[PDB]
This record gives structure tokens, C-alpha cells and sequence, in this order.
């Protein structure tokens, strides 16, 4: 039997049902005559449910009849989703007609079991020098790209989509969660021009949409990636802002009758994070390689939302505001970014000693910077002068021109192999380039290009 | 006279670096008082936001 | 060449909250007919103060610096 | 008709009326026995209004009969207010009889419209060197004097009253809002002794009063200034602490049933500031020049009450506890004080270039404080050493002895013209006085008095 | 008449009573059939009291009958508490049978009145030379105790217990607020092996107990110390941490739903400190002197918990690792320990001149130790070398053998009177004993024992 709307306060709508026909938690509801869907969050007692709209609340009144669907929000799955743009409800928001799917899946699911887990250690080359040096990725692993506003998370994600997903033989799912409509249109025309769009399913919920869309659009994209993983395939999954799933959960939270926790957050922060993050993992049936960029509020890594995201990932890449402010891009902080595949039994001994030597020289120069800022360069010893010069060359050689950033630099992009990176950083560490100026290593690529640039200064 | 002036230069450098260490410690003590004031104000502001959020629900 | 839309300091906080949307609609007339427009919002912080006042006087529950939770959506 | 008191919590009283006789918002009410005036704020429903008393509430009980007056709080206006001291309700408090007014005005009205606004950039010379240099004033403009506790705000206003009184021939309104009763008695006996009392109207609601009086006394002083402006005159309005209006709106805010905003303030903070500050302006009928002292809580300029106050003003003078702890009075931070009259199409290129060069030298002196504190002046470069020397001479020459500060020191006060200030700071910036010692630049009027003080 | 449990939320239990038999504030209640005690905090109305359980609430239901005792929590007092371990309810937690007391007292009472204050500034002799010279204790006074672990805190406490029991015919009460169970068993066996267990009554409120137990355990130990004071004696009261008493007040105030104050603390912080500290005084019958160890949060002395605690303290004793690494026991820093009794109006001119002379000679030795460290012994003059020799003699004469440390030193312990301490340190300061070697001044009693040590 149908209910009626009794209260509309913001995005939160209360519906009264008869007592024998109360809808379950996470049941989808259809408002009669207006094209809006409600998702049940709470059962308040006396027949009343509290829900969040999956559309705008401008055409809603009290007294409107609401029907129950008897199930959760179901989205299309299969290879009919490839080449299409869908919203949170699975409706097409391109103009290419209807999706001819053969199966629909609900967006709410259990995590896989402990016995279902399977973890490999196969190396995944990226072609970015600092990422191949200090944070090596894993096939079927999980990658975070932490960083504040404007430090390069989207440009780094586009470079990883260019250097991984174009030559990938399997399928991909991109999930735009609470981000810019301009970037979503830009990416759709970039995959359409490169003839890559037929392997990639796009799911979009932008930042101007109601908080219910931004709250479930990552579950919609993960449901299509779960169908591709449980078919036995190797799946890629890219989420440009997993933080927007959290922040929309902020926006409804005290209107749902929750007292606030510390730094204004919801009290269910870690549990809502763990329910989404524990389904992304690779199983014994198939593999999911996931790349998620995580927004860091006001560059504070001790803010509770990135600090809860840090434990869920295998490879963490942290972007610094300070390094991007020195004009150095990709702007990865090489002392704050670690990986589980930084092991001598995984990458070899030589790669591990090159990466720890780079980190030791940079951590030493971090302690010598204010000393040169107060007294000057001449007041140190000789090994300090040699280490500060080798460290400034290490900090310029960590930079790289990108193919997706040629609209920002003006210079063409470079692909650098792992062995070129290890040989170049070993050649700077061994003092085989102590005669070159520090400006020769800035925005070049391989170590041979630094030698060619030093003759033009 | 040149060698005795070099010894006087090193003695004056000793007195100047002892004075620089003492003035650095004075600035550290002033900044530590400012830090403890900011820590107490941050705890009081966060508790006022939690109590005012809990009273409205 | 310029429309000026004013919601000054002694006016009601509802008009101070609704002034950027009204000026945006006046700018969007030129966008919808194939022409080009430029808009300045000279204080969005004061629009957030006016919406914070309307949200506190309606007894909606607050968050950080007593701002409402939907203020990013604003 | 008559209502009955149903609730008394502090300064806030709920009165129940019959349902066809509920009084409007901002309507004055009178308790039948004690003659306490109440002013209606809210209509709660059920016949009950929530009001704020204009006086003490000790001795009041539930069940007292309350009459409505049918109008707002109305104060006397016109010629009869001059020479006289009144409180918030317009009653005289100077023991000099009744006010013989011919009309009364309500204290709540709207701001003048956008079409009635008047532009003007005609300069007002103050005789104070730092004020005429880095944040110059205009006639018909608005002045804030920001500062923390005991840094000078009142001394500067008394000097600004004394020097702005030289070339002004119209009337003045002085409003004491939440300050010292002894300061009101001193200013009244000073104006009565020097025979300028018959041009100035005085309104006082001081720190000893209940918060309804402190909440509404600046509206009364502004209503008298609005009557003088709408007669086509040029009037001066002085308000000692406008922060004390705002803090009175703190003290009744939770008793009016409001949820608190950040750091415990009222949620209607910017609207109460805007509804007060948008009536102070000059119109096309007449002009108001206003000087307001603005308190900064715990010396924090990012506290929300001064930070909302900053955009309502034409000229902003920020005082500093550090500059006064160096012994420099009138203690103005020259890097924090701005005005919209510091513009080359208003004051000329020479005065603007001298002010920008003074601010450049003081900013580069401010950037060297930690390295001067750790290693000293000796390890700077030579142009840096010359700029620190000229910066200390600029910092000493920005101080000035005041006529109202003659009781504190015994040194006589100085009036400096604008031309001598531009010529003296230009002569310091060019290098004409690099041979003078820096303590000869301290507490003198002109640069010529620094020349005579150097030969001593 | 009995009541019924209507609400169990955590340790907070609401019990409904009939309307003519509502029990008082701080009354002890007993749950029928269970070993659970409740303490009434608030009266909510309609017969319902809100209370804090003094144990675990696991297994309690609504509907259980609750009896009222008619009084507050009553503990055994007198000579039978000596040598025994007790909890907050006075029940024994050693396995040694019942306490055979003759009297039980309730733990809530007022401070002694204005006419009951003893007057004067009479000193309590401890017998320890560095304490009776540098930071002297008052009868009725309060001693903050600072330092970490492993520098001799427990040995100083047992020596104060032995000295107040044998030489002054008084008793001691230990109250462990937030006692770790491992360290309480260790402290009990250390006091059995040093023969000082029968001189002290032990009350523990352990860490795994709910915070009302940790709030009221100091009141229990202070009640036993008050009975010992009312037999005409001079009592020592040891509080293991005062910050855990403050934090137990924070936790109990957070469980009752009170609005918190600045930096997270309870709004009754100064009042709950003052109810405990104003009962520790000197009266006309006897005195209680307290030794309380203080933790400082985040090394911040301007935090509200040490700022409320330091307003009640009369002396501080600072324990140092660098004095204990030199072999000098007890490891009291003579420069960092302070006292309000070190004042020539309080202790006379002679004691003050000897203590300030010792403190000047040790401060001058502290800076000359860095001079010898930077440039060597040849930089110093003949007067600087004479002060270094006298200062090492002063620094070794501050050490003293203890009666409870005879396993450690291998010597008999010594009790030194205050007269012998002032005469010995005056004899070193006047140069009367420059012919003795410095190693004669190590681990003796008076100066005559150093004189007979320098013949061997
Ligand atoms: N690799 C890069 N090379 C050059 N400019 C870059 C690079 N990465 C970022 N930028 C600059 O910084 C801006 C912000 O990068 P973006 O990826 O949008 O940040 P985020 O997603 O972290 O907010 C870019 O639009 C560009 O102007
Ligand atoms: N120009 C000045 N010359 C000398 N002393 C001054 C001057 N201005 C302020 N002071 C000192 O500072 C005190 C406080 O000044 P006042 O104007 O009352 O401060 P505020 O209004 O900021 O509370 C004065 O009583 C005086 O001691
Ligand atoms: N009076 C003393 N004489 C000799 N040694 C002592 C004396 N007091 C303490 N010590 C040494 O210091 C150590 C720590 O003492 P203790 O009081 O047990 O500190 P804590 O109780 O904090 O562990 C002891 O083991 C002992 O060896
Ligand atoms: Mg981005
Ligand atoms: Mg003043």
C-alpha cells in the first residue's frame, strides 16, 4: 500500500505508510506524478520512514502519494553499459537511446568473505618516474592519490588512464563522484576521440546534484565493476573523488537525527568508509585494479577523513602543496608516500637501495634547508655542500612533463621506463653528474635529456 | 699583530654564537606560549561546536 | 554593458541569499541564446553568512563554525 | 488593551495580550505601577509577545498589568536637544528641566535609498601626521578607530573632536554607548567650561546600565543626527564604543530563544550591524561626518565583530599594543590602516608616492625582525642597513604629542599641516636627514623641530 | 521505604522512590540481592533520583528493589585501618578478614571554619636535610611532587611515613587515585619489607573501576586522616595523582550530561578542587599535611588542571635524574624546588640567609660548570676555584642515608634536626670546613659526622 509525504526539510523527506506495509531499509520509493525517487534510510516508528531524494525537491509537496518498489535501487549491468554515460539510477544521460541490458543489480551488497581473498604481487609499470621509484603499483591492487585543492590529482589520474587503460585488454569503469561537469564532458570527448570509449563505462554524479545522487553514485559504479569482476575478468576502476561520498554523508547527517562527532563529521564515518572500501578488493574469481584520488581538506593529513582512508589502500601517493608551489609537477612528496610493494623480495635489491638512498638524501636536506636560509651556503662542511647540491638535482629530476599537461606546460610529454629511472637516480646518487647545473634536471624525462639540456644553459 | 687579531676574531665568534643560541631560545619560549594558547582555544571551539550541534538534534 | 544587481547590508538576509541566483539567471539569458556573458559575485562569504543566519533561525542543526551542512551545495 | 506578565528571565519579559490587541514589533509598552518601558521584539503566538526592558527588572513579578502605547520609542529632536544630556528614552538627565522640543521621532527607521546617496572626496585635514599620511579622511565620510583595551581609542577621538572642531561650524551629536560614566562627566564639564556645549547634543547609555539601554541608545543619537541631516545641515556624529551595541545583542540573544553562531555570538550579527550602519551616511539633503571607536576583543582582529565592522567604513585606523609598548603614540599601525581616499586622483601623485614609499620601507623592515633578533644588524647588506636606519627614523617621526595628552606628559601639543608632513617624510625617504640621530625624530611636530632637537 | 530501578544507562542509574521518602543528595543506596552500592547525585523530581554506581552494572535490570541507608558512604576509621588495604567503600581488599573498627564516619563534610584555624606558620620537621633547608614544609601545608619514575619517589614517601610515625607520634594515610594494580601490590610488599606498613592506612581506587570510585577515594582517605587529626595528632596524607582526581571529576560530569567548560574540563573544577583541599589544614586539635604528586598535561603549566592545583600548593619538590646519576640520594633539585615558607618573616632571618646562600653558591656553580665545560679549569680565578670546592662540599652534604634504604646504602639511617642543618650548612658557607675532603661530606648526618668521617 502507498504512503504520503508528511515532512520536507532540505534533502530529507519523511513518508507515512500503513503499519502492515512499511518499506525496508534501502528500499527505493517512487513519488506519483513527479519524476523523483526516494531511498529509505531510517524507520522512525509509527509507520514513518525517513528518506533522501535522488533528484531536486522543488516540485514536491506534502500529501503526495508514494509507492514502494519492493527492492533496492537496481542499475543495469553487463556489456550494454560499455560506451554509455549513466547517472546514479542507471538512466542514460547521453542521447544515445535506451540501454538494452539483460540483467539489473541492486547497489547494496555484502563485502566478500575472508576465504574469498586473493592477493598477487605483479608489478604494474606507470611511466611516471617518482611513482615507479618510490611507490610501485600492484596488479589487482588499490591506489590512493591524496592531495589538496589544485595540486594535480585529476592530471595524475588522466596520465595513469593514458599509460594503463588504453593498452589494457579488459574493461574499465570510471565513476565521477561530486566533481566538475566540464571535466566529465572533457573526459568523454577524450575517450571518444581516442577510440577507447567502447571498453569503458562512465557513471556520473556531479557537484551540483542533490546529496542523494553524490551519496550512491560510487555504489552504482562499483556494482558494474563487481559484475565485470564476478564474470572472471580483470577490471580497472577509477574514482576521481571518493571524499565526495563522505562529504554528502556529512550533508544529510544531522538532519537524519545524528549528533555530530569531532571536526563536524558524521559519527558513522569509519563504518560508511569501510562498507564502500571493502567491496573494491580483488577476489579469487577476478581482479580489480582501482585508482582513487582522495581530497585532503586544507592540506591537513591529520583531518579524520583522509586518515581513515589511509588504512584501506595498498599504494599511497601523497601530493604536497609546497612542491607544487615550487613549480615542480607531478609534486609527489617522496618522504610521505609509501607502498606495500616497496620490498626487496618484490622489486629487487637494486631498486630498493636506490629508493632508500633518494629518501635519505632528501630527509637530510629537509634538516639543512633553514640553516642555509639563515647563515648561507659557505658555513657548512664539504659533505653537506655536496649532499645539498645532489639533493637539489634529485628534487628537480623528480619532475616530469606529461602528455595530458601539454596545455599547461607548452612542452611535449615524456614516457620514462623503470630502468631509465633507476639508472638516472643511481647516476645522480653516485656523483656521476656532480658537474651539471641544477636547472638541467628540471622538466626533462630520461637522464640523457638532462645532459642535452645542460649544453643549452 | 695579524695572528693575535685572528685569535681575537675567533673569541668574538664564540661570544656571538653563544648570544645567538640564547636569543633563539628566547624566541622558542615566546612561540611555545603562543602555541599553548592556540591549543586551548582549538579544544574549546571544537567542544562548543559539538555541544551546539548536539543540542539541536 | 553591465547589469548591476544590489542586495545591500541593511536589506533582508533572504534577498542577500537570493541575489547571486537572480544575477546568474540574468546572465544565463545571454548564455542560452548563443551569446557570451561575464558575472562577478563580489562577496560569496557574506551570502554564506546570510544563509547561516536563515538556517540558524529555522533551527536547522549546525556544524563547523555553526554553518549548515548543505553550505557547499549552496 | 492591557496584557499581563507571564515570564521574567533577566532582561527579557513575556507579556500575554488579548488576541485582537497584540502589539506590533518595536512597540513601546509601560508597566502600570513602576513605569518601566518595554520594547517588543517577537510575537511568539498565543497572544504572547517577547520584549526587552529598558531598565532594571528587580522587583517585577508575574501578574503585573502592562499597557501598550501604540507607537515605537520616540525621542525629542530638533534645536532643543543642543546643550542637553538625554538617556535612551529621551528623558533629560542633566537636572536642567524639561526639553522644550516641538517634535519627537521614532528610533527605528529604514536606511535611505540608493538614489539618495551622495558621493564626495573632499579632504578633511586632521592635524595628525599618520592619519593625514596613510589613511586620509573625507568630509561626509566614515571613520573607524579599531583597537584593543587601553591602546588609546578615546584619547584619539578627543584629539579628533578638538582638531575637527576648528574648521567646522555646524552641530555635533555625541553618543556614549557602553563606556565609562566618569568620561561622560569630564567631556560635559569640559564643553561647558569652554562654551562649546550649545552646539553639541549628548546621549549616554553607559557600562552601569541594563542591556536594553545599551542596545538602543545609538539609535537615539543617530535619530537626532538624522533630523539634523534632513534639515540640510552638515553634522558630526561621534560614537565611542559601537562594539558595545553588539555585545548588548549578545547578552539578550539566548534569552530571545536563538541558537548561537560561532564563538557564542548572535546569529543576526551582520544584519543588526547593517541596519545600524546604513543610516549613518550622507544624503543629497545634507551630510554626516562620523567618527566611531571600535573595540577588538582579546586583541584579535579576526574576531567576528570587528571583521564584520571593517566593510562599513571609508577610513580605518588600526591601533597596536606593540607600537604603544614601544612608547609611540598615537600608536597607529601604518601597514594595517587603509582608506579609500588614498588614491592618486584624490590626493595627488606626490602625497600618494610618499605614503607608498613609507609603507614599502616599513614592510621590508617588518620582514627582517627575526634575522635582526638572531644575528643582529651587522650581517645585513649595506642597502638593508640604510633601509633599517630610515625605517626607525620613519617610525619615530610617526609619533606626535597631543593637546589632550598634555596631562600625561607635560610636553605641549602640536598641530602639523599636511604639506609639512609630506615634505618631512619625503625628506626622510630621500636621504636628507641621514646624519640626524633617530631620537631627535621622536615626539616632535615638524621636521624642523627634529632639526632643532638634533642640536641638543 | 525502598525504590525501584527505572533506568540503567552505563554507570548512571535512576531509581524511583515514594514521594515522602526521597533520599538526600550524596546518600548511599543498596541494590537488593546484589553487592552493588549507588551514590545519589541529583534529584530529578517525581521521586526519581539520578545516581552513580560504585561498581560494575552488568547484570542489573529495571525493577530491582533499592534500599536507602539514611546517610552518606561511611568508612571505618581509627587504629584498625593501619596496615590494611581498603577500597572506596572501606571494605578490605586484602584477604585478612574484617576491619575491627569501633567507629564509622561519612565521607562528606565541610571544611574547618574561620574560627577553627590554628594560626601561625609552624613548620613540620621532616628530618631530611634538603627538604628542611631548601623547601620547608608547613603544618597544614600542601606539597606538589614532580619527576618521573625510578628517581626515588617511593623511598622518600616511606621515609616520611617512618619519620612522622617514630619521631612525631603521628600516622599516615595513602590514597591511590587511579592506582595501577601491579604498582599497588609492589608498593604493599615494599612497605612490608621496610617495616612501615603498620604506620600507614592504605586506600586504593584502582584504574579499572568506574570514575565515581576514583572521584571519592581521596575523600575516603581524607576522612581517615581527619579521625587521626581529631585524636590530637599530626597526620600525613599522600595523594598519588591529583590530576586523576580532576579527570575523574571530568568523567563523572560528562556522564551526568553537564555542559563542559574551557579545554574540556568540568564546570565545577575549582569547587571540586576546593572541597578536597580546604579540608587539609592546621586546626586547634591537630594538623593534616599532604604530599600530592602532580602530572602536567602536554607540558603546559597554564592548562586549567595545574593552574587550579598550583593555587592550593604551599611547596614544590622537584625530583631530578641528573642528581640521581651522581649517586646523591634523595634526588631533590635544590634550585627548582620552591616554597612559600622560604621567607624571612616565616622562618626567621638566619634560616633564610643560609638557604639563599646555598642556592646562590649552587647557581654560580651551575654556570661555572658550563664555563669549565666550554674552556677548561684554567679559565677560572682563585675565588672561582674556591667557590667550586665549597659548592661540591655543599652538593655532597645535601645527600643523606635513610632508614628505609639500609639495603641500598649499606649504612644506618640518620634523622637530622633543623638546627643541625642550618649550623652545618652555615659552617660550610663560612669556610670553617675547607680543610676536610669532599668525600667526608657524602652520606652522613650532621657536620660532626663528616668531621669524624675525615679521620678515616
Ligand atoms: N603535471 C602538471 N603539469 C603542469 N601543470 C600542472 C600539472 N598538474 C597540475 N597542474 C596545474 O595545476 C592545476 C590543478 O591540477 P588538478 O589535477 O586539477 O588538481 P586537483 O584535481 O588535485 O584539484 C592544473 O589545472 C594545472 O594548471
Ligand atoms: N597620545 C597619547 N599620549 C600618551 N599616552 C597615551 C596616549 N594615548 C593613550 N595613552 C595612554 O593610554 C591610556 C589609555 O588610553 P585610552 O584612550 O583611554 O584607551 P582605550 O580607549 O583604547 O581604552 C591613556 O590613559 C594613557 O595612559
Ligand atoms: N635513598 C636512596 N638510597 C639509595 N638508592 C635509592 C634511594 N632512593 C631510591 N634509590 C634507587 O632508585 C631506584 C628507584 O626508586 P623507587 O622509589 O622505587 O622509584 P619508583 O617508585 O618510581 O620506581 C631504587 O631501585 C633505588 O635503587
Ligand atoms: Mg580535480
Ligand atoms: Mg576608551
Amino acid at each position: 500500500s502507498s504512503g504520503r509525504i508528511v515532512q520536507i526539510i532540505g534533502a530529507v523527506i519523511d513518508v507515512e505508510f500503513p503499519r502492515d506495509a512499511v518499506p525496508s531499509i534501502y528500499e527505493a520509493l517512487k513519488v506519483q506524478g513527479v519524476e523523483t525517487t526516494l531511498e529509505v534510510q531510517q524507520q522512525l516508528g509509527d509507520g514513518v520512514v525517513r528518506s533522501i531524494a535522488m533528484g531536486s525537491t522543488e516540485g514536491l509537496k506534502r500529501g503526495l502519494n508514494v509507492d514502494s518498489t519492493g527492492a533496492a535501487i537496481s542499475v543495469p549491468v553487463g556489456k550494454a553499459t560499455l560506451g554509455r554515460i549513466m547517472d546514479v539510477l542507471g538512466n542514460p544521460i547521453d542521447e544515445a537511446g535506451p540501454i538494452g541490458e539483460e540483467e539489473r543489480w541492486g547497489i547494496h551488497r555484502e563485502a566478500p568473505s575472508y576465504a574469498d581473498q586473493a592477493g598477487g604481487n605483479e608489478l604494474l609499470e606507470t611511466g611516471i618516474k617518482v611513482i615507479d621509484l618510490v611507490c610501485p603499483f600492484a596488479k589487482g591492487g588499490k591506489v590512493g592519490l591524496f592531495g589538496g585543492a589544485g595540486v594535480g590529482k585529476t592530471v595524475n589520474m588522466m596520465e595513469l588512464i593514458r599509460n594503463i587503460a588504453i593498452e589494457h585488454s579488459g574493461y574499465s569503469v570510471f565513476a565521477g563522484v561530486g566533481e566538475r561537469t566540464r571535466e566529465g564532458n572533457d573526459f568523454y570527448h577524450e575517450m571518444k576521440d581516442s577510440n577507447v570509449l567502447d571498453k569503458v563505462a562512465l557513471v556520473y554524479g556531479q557537484m551540483n546534484e542533490p546529496p542523494g545522487n553524490r551519496l550512491r553514485v560510487a555504489l552504482t559504479g562499483l556494482t558494474m565493476a563487481e559484475k565485470f569482476r564476478d564474470e572472471g575478468r580483470d577490471v580497472l576502476l577509477f574514482i576521481d573523488n571518493i571524499y565526495r561520498y563522505t562529504l554528502a554523508g556529512t550533508e544529510v547527517s544531522a538532519l537524519l537525527g545524528r549528533m555530530p562527532s569531532a571536526v563536524g563529521y558524521q559519527p558513522t564515518l569509519a563504518e560508511e568508509m569501510g562498507v564502500l572500501q571493502e567491496r573494491i578488493t580483488s577476489t579469487k574469481k577476478g581482479s580489480i585494479t582501482s585508482i582513487q584520488a582522495v581530497y585532503v581538506p586544507a592540506d591537513d593529513l591529520t583531518d579524520p577523513s583522509p586518515a581513515t582512508t589511509f588504512a584501506h589502500l595498498d599504494a599511497t601517493v601523497v601530493l604536497s602543496r609546497d612542491i607544487a608551489s615550487l613549480g615542480i609537477y607531478p609534486a609527489v612528496d617522496p618522504l610521505d608516500s609509501t607502498s606495500r610493494q616497496l620490498d626487496p623480495l618484490v622489486i629487487g635489491q637494486d631498486h630498493y637501495d636506490t629508493a632508500r638512498g633518494v629518501q635519505y638524501v632528501l630527509q637530510r636536506y629537509k634538516e639543512l634547508k633553514d640553516i642555509i636560509a639563515i647563515l648561507g651556503m659557505d658555513e657548512l662542511s664539504e659533505a653537506d655542500k655536496l649532499l645539498v647540491a645532489r639533493a637539489r638535482k634529485i628534487q628537480r629530476f623528480l619532475s616530469q612533463p606529461f602528455f595530458v599537461a601539454e596545455v599547461f606546460t607548452g612542452s611535449p610529454g615524456k614516457y620514462v621506463s623503470l630502468k631509465d629511472t633507476i639508472a638516472g637516480f643511481k647516476g645522480i646518487l653516485n656523483g656521476d653528474y656532480d658537474h651539471l647545473p641544477e636547472q638541467a634536471f628540471y622538466m626533462v624525462g630520461g637522464i640523457e635529456e638532462a645532459v642535452e639540456k645542460a649544453k643549452k644553459l | 699583530a695579524v695572528v693575535e687579531n685572528n685569535a681575537c676574531e675567533q673569541a668574538a665568534r664564540m661570544i656571538a654564537m653563544k648570544n645567538a643560541t640564547d636569543n633563539a631560545g628566547e624566541l622558542i619560549s615566546d612561540l611555545q606560549l603562543i602555541y599553548n594558547k592556540a591549543r586551548q582555544a582549538a579544544i574549546t571551539q571544537e567542544i562548543s561546536e559539538i555541544v551546539g550541534g548536539a543540542a539541536a538534534v | 554593458n553591465t547589469i548591476v544587481v544590489a542586495a545591500s547590508a541593511s536589506e533582508s538576509a533572504a534577498l542577500q541569499y537570493l541575489a547571486p541566483y537572480s544575477g546568474c539567471t540574468m546572465g544565463e539569458y545571454f548564455r542560452d541564446r548563443g551569446e557570451d556573458a561575464l558575472i562577478v559575485y563580489d562577496d560569496l562569504s557574506k551570502q554564506a553568512v546570510a544563509y547561516r543566519q536563515i538556517s540558524l533561525l529555522l533551527r536547522r542543526p549546525p556544524g563547523r563554525e555553526a554553518y549548515p551542512g548543505d553550505v557547499f551545495y549552496l
